RNA sequence: CCACAGAG
């Protein structure tokens, strides 16, 4: 659904650093091994922790019943 | 030659030692050749012509 | 004596040795002088959110102690209770609850008192021990929006939730003590949610504070945990382009060469992550050991924000101590 | 066996999911994708919809309760969202227009001299229909109903009330109409369900197993940088069912995920071992993904390495909330008079022939007495010395 | 065209009265659960949920040896685990 | 007191007790019931 | 006295349901006992099942 | 069985209880029943108890024993090249009887260069954890592996990898306890021995402490399975291909 | 006043005479009994110290300690947690004195 | 009224877009190819004879 | 599909031999006090002990 | 009352 605000196996606060992952991803065109230790992920459970989520409350909020689609 | 060219702390080795799991048979077929699939006694059926 | 060898299929000499009854000599009995006089600590580097330092000369079973109690006896304030007005959102109420009770805040635990749970629910909270957060977040259409984007960030005006929304509520004196020191999530950009127009969140999150063995929001440590220092021995030099090889047995930093002999040299150890490569080639077997030091321990105290790391390794000796005293002074019956 | 049992994977269903209203539908909170994936799950789209979470796991036996194929859970892990599911339940009704001009109605409260409504309507809400977002426990009735007595007319009360060992939350309440003019008015309810002991897990390989414990994340081992495993499974799984499939699965993940970039393995060929071994050794790990873990318990070296790394673990529909019962006394059978059957029912177990057998063969007359005759059927009749009937 | 149900019928087959309900019948005051491991449990044990236990009841009789402790079950009531769920008196 | 959304117009309207179950934006007849301004809690776990 | 106690205490207990135990002794094995290709002493068409 | 109380949903049963069941924790679920009378209560517990029934009746041969990761763990603990000092040894023996047994600690079999103690003699106490205990056992039983002596004269309790075990007074003097000593299946097991010997109530006991240093142990004494342990050696290559 | 069902002397197993004893505390786990272990098996006079955790879903410690004949239990078991006390605080004291040179 | 099957040449979902298929509220990764009667949906399963 | 085979034999034989017992003249003997086995075995011994 | 679908 979306970002989980800490890792699960140590407990760091990964939930802002997603929207920076994106950010390096896209307009800095850099490949996502990278990105993840540029924010600081040291520890590879808090990399599997964004670099396996699926974005899908973007897809879930197309089908909003509070606007007309 | 398998089994002899193990040497000690291998876990496959271990628990066939036990007798806890496993015997020398699964560690035969996971480290060396598997061996023949015997179907109904026999090798693998022709199932074509 | 105190080194872990290290080998390539075992770990040998594990265990604790310096206790009357293992010799027949009987020595290394407690003696506080003894203890004081080789107990040693080097803080390597602090940071504000991380520390690193050395205990020397201290037993495991202490640092594990002391490990365990800043994972999970440390107290510190998390949102504990939430309270929903009108969440029309796709995120579920108890998964937003869940993700408000997740995030850190930035109080000093020592500023408010436990919760006691046997008093009723309108006499249970009070101004000592509650901190009221409230988030109110609308999201609508933003009208003036460029046509040749469909960023999420530019159609609407509150798209992205995020922690700094949590604003901070006063109730009674509350309004005085946290003058200088008001709340705020420690990291303010925690996306709590995502919003379309036509959805509103709006609740009152009642936050205490709790240790970390009831839930894992309220451990003051993202992380918490040491490493026995490496040690490497070289016993037979190493010459030549083989010693090249091992120094890519090793990470970078660790093992270099003298252009002097053009042989290899610890040059630290610290920086080595026990791979035991080295022990997979045969041409280095019986030249280099790999051991860890027993009693030397780096510690690697990260912070989840509400306290400097220094601050939770001196409150975890501070508990252990108050857990002996509590035992020591307690009567014994049968 | 993976093949039979990753349909009962629990995880996103679609993208629509929430504006449906299915009969029993199982959802994961956080999904992710698989770290080892394979040509096969990238053409029909499995990665964008998977059922599942990657764990860290350390392959070790940490206590008696992981043998026989039972895991070990992490108490912080499951804190922190691991593994949390959510299961929704729709339960319909339909307002008959009878054919004597009457017609069942939906619309009645009942409220105390306070203020408050009376307990059982507690989530009721003034139009007989439970209010959206609403807690629900068992007793309380969320669609209210009464039939006309005659089929002007009185009604008599058919509440729809709601059952369940656990409180339950009120989803969506959608009211509409039939072709043939019947009000059609659907409830859904949610819960919001954390493992527990007795939860199934699988492991994309067979591997199947069960919470046997679940532990504070102090007490797990820890590497160097401090990452505690989240499942801890027993090794003695390993030999007998030959799965090697995922020790290499757990080193291509690990090597993945340290170099950043998903691993293919797809079956006659994938990522090679070799590869894996060489991106671990050059990020500083062992080439074979055995660490050193210190024990969590006596904080000392263990004595042997531990393999180490992530796995794709699927949580299973097959939840103790819906398995356990218990009866003592209930309904009974009109024309056997015994005990009934199924939990929904509140039913019974069934001592069977075999175990009528088994009791046979230890020879307790009176335990075999006692359960077939005193404890489930037994009845006083007057049977006549001299006819015999 | 479904065939009726007669006496014989009714007498034969797995789910007749001979192999279903008299060979073998469902019984009261049991429970049917998942099961876990557990090594600290002695071998002659089975540990049981409190909330199964609190349903499947023992019905004991009450003598001069635990009357106290009956008592004490009676005041508890049926809420908290050591309890009792119904009370039989001895004329009624 | 609205109470009442259609399906996919999303217009809050407000049933009469002698109305059809009708959205009277548009031809629409599936009505979700809004969500109640009543207080919930919930724990935070 | 060790081998005179252990004697007499191993006959078979009066009242035991011998002819259950044994059915049942017979019949278990049945389920643990999966089907093996089978051939009598060294000749290999005798196929006895 | 006896009942128990505990609050997490599932029923549990140790796992030495496993085997008669055929149950394995992958889902299973299993039917508990309450008899609701006095003499019925009596003769299910006195004839249907585990105590009194560790032999299955088929053959006599233990069925209720221990199953494994708990003899992996005892033989760990009884392998020939472990040994332990006091402290270790004194929490192994606290871990395996809950700290509520009172133990005699025998003299040391190393004591010149430190006193270290053997893995054979903690079960040796495990088996008589002290005087007041009147488990005294003796048996001379082979293993599921035994590699015969250098000649054919010595006795078997001289084998090249020690897998014979001799149990004498209640010492274990040779061999590693595996599923020919602490298993099922056999009619020479230390728990068949002490069973036949002391009653049922004794047998049990050893078990429940079995099962608590296994199952403590292995927790503080990693014990792992990889590919390390799978892939074959470089020469084992050529010679595969070879033959 | 003091908190009587803090820790409990289980006199089911200790000796008569005093030389062995198992206590049993209440609300702790392993992070107390393992440093009480190591600081008590440093006692010269303490033949047998050793924890346990007897079910995991309660909270409760069993601890064990036997003496040679010359002191109690109860004597080791306050000398080992005064010792206790004394080491964690040589700690603080080393951890304050070297936070304040840097 | 023949019932229709889902994504057919017939059906309201063929060759749809993500934009219009989320306006009728139905998922675009959705296999279809099943019957929706009285509610619930329904599949015919490939039969294999000799 | 053993499964289905093995529980039939099993019924089977537990229907035909649940009636014996071992009667306190240590004579096995069926529900309508008809000897089988005058004793057990030939010497009467459980196999259990 | 049947028939599917899973769990041993
Ligand atoms: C009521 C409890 C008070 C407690 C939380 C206060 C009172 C005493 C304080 C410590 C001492 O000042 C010594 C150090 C000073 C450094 O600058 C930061 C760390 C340091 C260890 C302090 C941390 C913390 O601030 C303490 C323990
Ligand atoms: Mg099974
Ligand atoms: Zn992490
Ligand atoms: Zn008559
Ligand atoms: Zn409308």
């Amino acid at each position: 659904m979306i970002v989980p605000v800490r890792c699960f196996s140590c407990g760091k606060v990964v939930g802002d650093k997603w929207e920076s992952y994106l950010n390096l991803l896209q307009e800095d065109e850099l490949d996502e091994g990278t990105a993840l230790s540029r924010l600081g992920l040291k520890r590879y459970c808090c990399r599997r922790m964004i670099l396996t989520h699926v974005d899908l409350i973007e897809k879930f909020l197309r089908y909003n019943p509070l606007e007309k689609r | 030659v398998c089994i002899n060219e193990l040497d000690n702390w291998n876990a496959p080795l271990i628990m066939a030692t036990c007798g806890s799991k496993g015997s020398t048979l699964n560690v035969s077929q996971m480290v060396a050749v598997v061996g023949q699939q015997i179907i109904s006694g026999n090798r693998v059926p022709d199932g074509f012509q | 004596s105190n080194i872990v060898g290290i080998e390539y299929n075992r770990v040998t000499n594990t265990t604790s040795t310096d206790f009357p009854g293992f010799s027949k000599d009987a020595e290394n009995e407690w003696n506080v002088e003894k203890f004081k006089k080789d107990f040693e600590v080097n803080i390597s580097s602090l940071d504000a959110r991380e520390a690193n330092f050395d205990l020397i000369n201290i037993d495991t079973s202490i640092a594990n102690a002391f490990r365990r109690i800043m994972i999970s006896e440390v107290p510190s304030v998390a949102a504990e209770y939430v309270y929903f007005f009108n969440n029309t959102s796709v995120i579920q109420d108890e998964v937003l609850a869940h993700r408000i009770g997740l995030v850190p805040l930035k109080v000093d635990p020592d500023m408010l008192t436990w919760v006691d749970s046997n008093l009723p629910d309108d006499e249970k909270f009070t101004d000592e021990n509650t901190i009221v957060l409230s988030l109110n977040v609308k999201c609508t259409r933003n009208p003036d929006a460029p046509k040749g984007s469909t960023d999420p960030k530019e159609l609407y005006n509150n798209a992205h939730v995020y922690a700094r929304d949590l604003k901070f509520e006063p109730q009674g004196r509350q309004s005085t003590t946290f003058a200088d020191c008001p709340v705020v999530p420690a990291d303010p950009d925690i996306l709590l949610a995502k919003l379309r127009p036509g959805q509103e969140i709006s609740l009152k999150a009642h936050c205490i504070l709790g240790i970390g063995g009831d839930h894992a929001k309220f451990s003051p440590v993202s992380t918490a945990s040491y490493r026995l220092l490496p040690q490497i021995n070289i016993l037979q030099p190493i010459k030549g382009e083989s010693a090249r090889r091992f120094q890519k047995c090793f990470p970078p930093g660790v093992i270099g060469i003298d252009e002097g002999s053009d042989e290899a040299y610890v040059k630290d150890a610290r920086k080595d992550t026990v791979s035991r490569e080295v022990l997979r080639y045969e041409e280095f077997a019986d030249k280099v050991k790999l051991g860890r030091v027993r009693n030397h321990f780096i510690f690697n105290v990260e912070s989840a924000g509400a306290m400097t790391p220094e601050e939770i390794f001196f409150k975890s000796v501070r508990i252990l101590k108050n857990k002996a005293e509590y035992l020591k002074n307690c009567p014994i019956t049968q | 066996y993976q093949c039979a049992m990753g349909k009962q994977a629990i995880g996103a269903i679609a993208y629509n999911q929430f504006k449906r209203i299915d009969t029993l539908l199982y959802l994961m909170t956080y999904p992710q994708q698989p770290m080892v994936k394979t040509k096969t799950i990238e053409l029909i789209d499995y990665d964008k919809l998977p059922a599942g979470q990657n764990a860290t796991v350390a392959v070790m036996s940490y206590s008696g309760y992981d043998i026989e194929d039972a895991l070990v859970l992490n108490k912080s892990s499951i804190d922190r969202g691991f593994g949390r599911c959510e299961t929704r339940r729709k339960t319909t009704t339909v307002l008959k227009r009878y054919a004597n001009h009457t017609q069942d109605i939906i619309g009645g409260m009942r409220v105390d001299e306070n203020g408050d409504p009376i307990w059982q309507h507690q989530s009721l809400g003034p139009d007989g229909l439970g209010e959206v977002g609403m807690k629900v426990q068992s007793g309380q009735i969320y669609i209210n109903k009464s039939v006309p007595t005659n089929s002007q007319t009185q009604y008599r009360e058919a509440p729809v009330i709601y059952r369940g060992p656990e409180p339950s939350h009120i989803d969506q309440v959608m009211m509409s109409v039939s072709d043939n003019d019947q009000a059609l008015i659907k409830v859904l309810l949610r819960q919001n369900r954390r493992p527990e002991l007795g939860d199934k897990f699988s492991s994309r390989h067979g591997q199947k197993g069960v919470c046997g414990i679940i532990v504070k994340q102090e007490d797990m081992p820890f590497n160097d940088q401090g990452i505690v495993p989240d499942i801890i499974m027993n090794p003695h799984g390993f030999p007998s069912r030959m799965t090697v499939g995922k020790m290499i699965e757990l080193i291509s993940g690990k090597a993945g995920v340290l170099n950043g970039t998903l691993e293919y393995g797809t079956c006659f060929g994938g990522s090679k071992l070799e590869d894996m071994s060489k991106i671990l050794v050059d990020q500083g790990f062992n080439y074979s993904g055995k660490d050193m873990l210190y024990s969590g318990i006596t904080g000392e070296c263990l004595q042997a390495y531990i393999f180490f790394g992530p796995i794709y673990y699927q949580k299973l529909k097959h939840m103790v909330l819906d398995k356990m019962h218990a009866r003592a006394r209930g309904p009974r059978a009109v024309l056997t008079r015994q005990p009934t059957e199924g939990r929904s029912r509140d039913g019974g177990l069934r001592l069977g022939e075999m175990e009528r057998d088994c009791v046979i063969a230890y020879g307790a007359s009176q335990l075999l007495l006692e359960r077939l005759m005193i404890s489930s059927d037994a009845f006083e009749v007057d049977v006549c010395d001299k006819c015999g009937l | 065209v479904k065939p009726i149900r007669g006496f014989c019928q009714r007498l034969k087959g797995k789910q007749g009265r001979f192999r279903g309900n008299l060979s073998g019948k469902r019984v009261d005051f049991s429970g049917r659960t998942v099961i876990s491991p557990d090594p600290n449990l002695s071998i002659d044990e089975v540990a049981v949920p409190d909330r199964v236990a609190k349903v499947l009841t023992y019905p004991e009789k009450v003598t001069r040896y635990n009357r106290h402790k009956l008592q004490e079950l009676i005041v508890n009531g049926p809420n908290v685990h050591p309890g009792a769920n119904y009370l039989l008196k001895r004329n009624e | 007191t609205l109470k009442y959304i259609c399906a996919e117009c999303s217009s809050k309207l407000s049933l009469s007790r002698t109305d059809a179950v009708r959205c009277k934006d548009c031809g629409h007849r599936i009505l979700l019931k809004a969500r109640t301004k009543r207080l919930v809690q919930f724990e935070a776990r | 006295e060790i081998a005179l106690f252990k004697y007499r205490k191993a006959r078979l207990e009066p009242g035991t349901a011998i002819g259950a135990i044994g059915a049942q002794s017979i019949g278990e094995p049945g389920t643990q006992m999966t089907l093996k290709t089978f051939h009598f002493a060294g000749v290999a068409s005798m196929n006895v099942t | 069985h006896y009942a128990k109380i505990r609050p997490w949903r599932t029923f549990r049963l140790n796992e030495c209880v496993c085997t008669p069941y055929n149950a394995d924790f992958d889902g299973d679920e299993m039917n508990l029943h309450v008899p609701q009378t006095e003499e019925a209560r009596a003769e299910a517990i006195n004839l249907m108890g585990v105590k009194n029934n560790l032999l299955t009746p088929k053959s006599g041969e233990p069925i209720i024993a221990a199953t494994q990761d708990f003899i992996t763990g005892s033989y760990l603990i009884s392998h020939k090249d472990s040994f332990y000092d006091r402290a270790t040894l004194t929490q192994l023996l606290s871990m395996m009887s809950d700290g509520i047994e009172h133990f005699d600690i025998p003299p040391p079999a190393i004591m010149k260069p430190y006193y270290l103690w053997t893995g054979k003699q903690v079960f040796s106490l495990l088996i008589k954890p002290n005087h007041n205990s009147p488990v005294v056992i003796n048996l001379d039983a082979k293993n599921k592996v035994f590699v015969p002596p250098k000649s054919k004269s010595l006795p078997n309790e001289m084998s090249q990898n020690d897998g014979f075990v001799i149990i004498r007074g209640s010492q274990i003097l040779s061999g590693v306890m595996d599923k020919s000593v602490l298993g099922d299946g056999k009619k020479h097991s230390v728990f068949y021995t002490i069973l036949r010997d002391y009653g049922p109530q004794e047998a049990a006991n050893a078990m429940n402490r079995m099962a608590k240093l296994c199952a403590r142990f292995l927790g503080n004494r990693g014990f792992s399975i990889g590919i390390n342990d799978v892939t074959p050696a470089d020469d084992l290559k050529q010679k595969k291909e070879e033959l | 006043e003091p908190d009587r069902e803090k820790i409990k002397l289980l006199t089911q197993a200790t000796s008569e005479d005093g030389t062995s004893a198992s206590f049993q505390i209440v609300e702790e786990d392993h992070t107390l009994g393992n440093a009480l272990r190591y600081v008590i098996m440093k006692n010269p006079d303490v033949e047998f110290c050793g924890y346990s955790i007897p079910h995991p879903s309660e909270n409760l410690l069993n601890i064990r300690i036997q003496t040679y004949g010359e002191t109690t239990a109860v004597d080791a078991l306050q000398k080992g947690l005064k010792d206790l006390m004394d080491l964690c605080d040589v700690v603080e004291s080393k951890f304050t004195e070297k936070i304040k040179s840097m | 009224r023949m019932p229709i099957m889902l994504r057919s040449n017939k059906c309201i979902l063929y060759d749809a877009d993500e934009s219009k298929m989320a306006k009728l509220n139905e998922c675009p990764l959705d296999p279809g190819g099943y019957f929706i009667v009285n509610g619930t949906e329904k599949v015919i399963l490939v039969q294999e004879q000799l | 599909v053993k499964t289905a085979e093995t529980g039939y034999m099993s019924r089977r034989l537990m229907k035909s031999l649940e009636d014996l017992s071992c009667q306190y003249d240590n004579t096995v003997r069926t529900s309508a006090n008809g000897i089988v086995q005058f004793t057990y075995g030939g010497d009467g011994l459980d196999p259990l002990e």
